């Protein structure tokens, strides 16, 4: 067919935004499947040069596995990439399509002062100002008869109109005047025919998204796989993300990591600032003691010894004197061992330890900040200033006032009850809240007053 | 990526958006 | 009444204002029971909680209120996305 | 008990019992509390553990081969890289005990084919398994010890400065002389209230007064409007008779 096929494909993919996680789990234990059976791996100098072959058990199954297995992996991979380009995008694309909206009708970003010409993303939505199809899943779609109105008086109008698309201004004053023609539809012969700029623009803004660049790459991941390799065992590492408290422990050393990292460059500059003192003093000693001879002396090139230190000195536990001639000789003896225990002290214990309490501080950390929060909502009602002390007067009453009163889920149902009614059969009540949403004045919120104080004395 | 002159010559990007030298 | 009034309980609505006469009201409205109920799902309780963490981990003055309304006007916007998915 | 009855097997296992015995003590009993307040993440955190030392086997089973040898000399009938299974036995076993990565346990990587490729897999193995994960360790079980500690300062300070009935501080209670004392103990103490109830139910339903069977009734309920929550006694006669 070409019209009923159309359909069978909508209600898969429907179907498929219900399920995305399922999938995503399916191939985390699709991974450790290809991973149990990618252990029995073993390798020859004779097949049964190098022959990396596969031992099975004394069954024979496992080689087809294999096989089947992979080209499902393959084949998830895309289908939850897809699932990802249905479902989640909308989100992401009606905020920019919603910030933009703010900063051109509100604030002048474009007309009146300018982009900062650093933020590229800043500059990215440029290029999508100009089509008709740019306020696509936003709603108030009057955006570009509302900027007009509010800043194309003291600009060139036509300015707008050429900045901002709008291809006759003047005809859209009065477009709608002679007549509402029926062009044909002939599609899949002119569907060519479509907003470029904004199917790029968009493309950008995907292709610059971290879970969809993380998805594809553990797609890519997966399809290069079928190179006959074991290039799927890299997946299950950050896969595991998915799970809630191993990414809670991975945020939390996260939290951290930059001081973490100049720390080590701390590490780099003293390891280097030590090498250079047994390069030019100590040359007779870092060498391992072959009998007859020493082609093997890790301290003449300077590399070698950098090396030496960052490679053996910090895994010794216990610092070089495992690892060089004994110093007991008389030259330089005192010197060599304030050098050693100078080098121990310092660099393993205290910077060790440096890591070590960075990491625990996280944790303690995001449990001050988990302690933080539940107290400041506990106490408060989010909306006024208010302690539960003025609401406990009463018998019960703060949970009264977070549910029966002022609750911050009824709020949404009323956004959506008035999104969802037009504007002729509001209320003043109604019709005041939409100009005052549509002017982005956030008066109605009581912010420390809520129908109690000011009945107190009245009528409590 | 290429032993003496690796972290160098070899591959300037993630030695920069890093500072390895050995890979 | 009391009945209808039980009936009628969870798709009654209810919030408080200041607006239009220089005192606090109050305000009554209907809730659909299709959106009460996607109200109440995991996913959706879960990102609630995220804003509640996000917004006072890092929160001062009267942005608290224009991102109470961000979150509000982007989950309704999930709200349609979830309604035209199903069977 | 059955594990002291086998022991009359003439045999040790008499012996496995001291053990989970000594969470009979107070206080070994509420260290170990503290470990167990956390033990699912350290598990979690030894299943990265796992993944990530299977990840680094491969890297020696398909480029390194030919270092993973004992040594002895005119022949290796052990290498622990060619079976797959035993060099990941070899790493776990090996290279996590060692103290210092590998690095005690490989040919010398000095030959001139992938020996950086060698040095910065070696310390990269080394920095982030045995110092960042033992420190993960280490650091669960620290937070676990304030958090416990952090939960007896916190119940210490509320329970101190309320009447636990109503929500009231201590800070009305104190502008008389030593009041909040007179009221967790004269006042509603949450022992009168127990002794009440053992009253009521030693008391038959026929000789209540109205006040007690007025609360029986509300007790065969489980309602819980008698007790005030929020009013005690003085707030009520405040402005009349203080
Ligand atoms: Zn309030
Ligand atoms: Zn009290």
């Amino acid at each position: 067919f070409t019209g009923e096929l159309e359909v069978q494909r909508v209600k898969f993919l429907n179907y498929l935004s219900r399920n995305f996680y399922t999938l995503r789990f399916l191939a985390l234990f699709l991974a450790f499947a290809i991973n149990f059976i990618l252990l029995f791996y073993k390798v020859s100098d004779s097949p049964p040069n190098m022959v990396y072959y596969f031992l099975e058990e004394s069954t024979g199954y496992m080689e087809p596995a294999l096989w089947c297995l992979s080209l499902l992996h393959t084949l998830v991979a895309f289908l939850c990439i897809i699932g990802y380009n249905c479902l989640k995008v909308p989100l992401v694309i009606f905020k920019r399509e919603k910030e933009l909206a703010r900063k051109l009708e509100f604030d002048g970003l474009y007309i009146t002062e300018q982009p900062g010409d650093d933020d590229v993303k800043g500059q990215w939505d440029r290029l999508v100002l100009n089509t008709p199809s740019f306020p696509s899943n936003y709603w108030d779609k009057f955006v570009k008869r509302k900027v007009l109105d509010k800043h194309g008086d003291i600009f060139g109008r036509e300015r707008i109109a050429e900045l901002l698309g709008m291809d006759l201004a003047s005809l859209e004053i009065t477009a709608h005047n002679e007549r509402k023609p029926d062009p044909p539809p002939g599609l899949l012969t002119w569907l060519m025919s479509i907003d470029v700029k904004y199917q790029i623009w968009k493309f950008g803004v995907i292709f610059t998204d971290n879970s969809f660049l993380y998805l594809g790459w553990y797609m890519v991941m997966s399809l290069l796989g079928h190179y006959n390799n074991f290039f799927f065992a890299a997946h299950l590492l950050d896969i595991a993300m998915g799970v809630k408290t191993l990414r809670t422990i991975l945020s939390s050393v996260t939290h951290n990591g930059k001081q973490l990292v100049m720390t080590v460059g701390l590490l780099a500059v003293v390891v280097y600032l030590y090498t250079v003192v047994a390069f030019n003093f100590f040359r007779k000693f870092y060498n391992k003691s072959e009998d007859e001879d020493e082609p093997d002396m890790k301290c003449d090139d300077m590399m070698t010894c950098y090396l030496f230190h960052m490679y053996v000195g910090v895994r010794a536990g216990g610092g070089i004197g495992d690892e060089i001639e004994d110093p007991a000789g008389d030259e330089y003896e005192l010197y060599r061992v304030v050098f050693d225990i100078t080098f121990f002290f310092f660099v393993i214990v205290i910077l060790l330890a440096i890591i070590q309490g960075l990491i625990i501080d996280a944790f303690g950390e995001l449990r001050d900040q988990q302690e933080q929060v539940k107290e400041d909502m506990e106490t408060k009602c989010f909306i006024c200033g208010i302690g539960s002390d003025y609401f406990d007067t009463t018998p019960h009453g703060f949970e009264t006032h977070t549910l029966e009163e002022h609750n911050l889920a009824n709020y949404m149902f009323f956004l959506m009850y008035l999104i969802n009614k037009d504007e002729t059969e509001h209320t003043g009540q109604e019709s005041y809240v939409w100009k005052m949403y549509q002017e982005r004045c956030w008066d109605f919120f009581p912010a420390g007053d809520c129908f109690r104080k000011q009945y107190e004395d009245q009528l409590s | 990526a290429e032993g003496a002159a690796g972290t160098v010559a070899a591959g300037a990007t993630a030695r920069l958006a890093a500072a390895a030298a050995r890979a | 009444a009391e009945s209808i009034l039980e009936y009628f309980r969870p798709y009654l609505g209810r919030i408080e204002i200041m607006g239009a006469s220089r005192r606090i009201e109050r305000i009554y409205f209907e809730i659909s029971e299709t959106n009460r109920a996607q109200w109440e799902m995991p996913q959706v309780k879960e990102s609630k909680r995220q804003f509640i963490f996000d917004v006072v981990n890092e929160g001062g003055e009267a942005e608290k209120m224009e991102l109470f309304v961000s979150f509000c006007e982007d989950t309704i916007f999930e709200m349609q996305i979830a309604a035209q998915i199903s069977e």
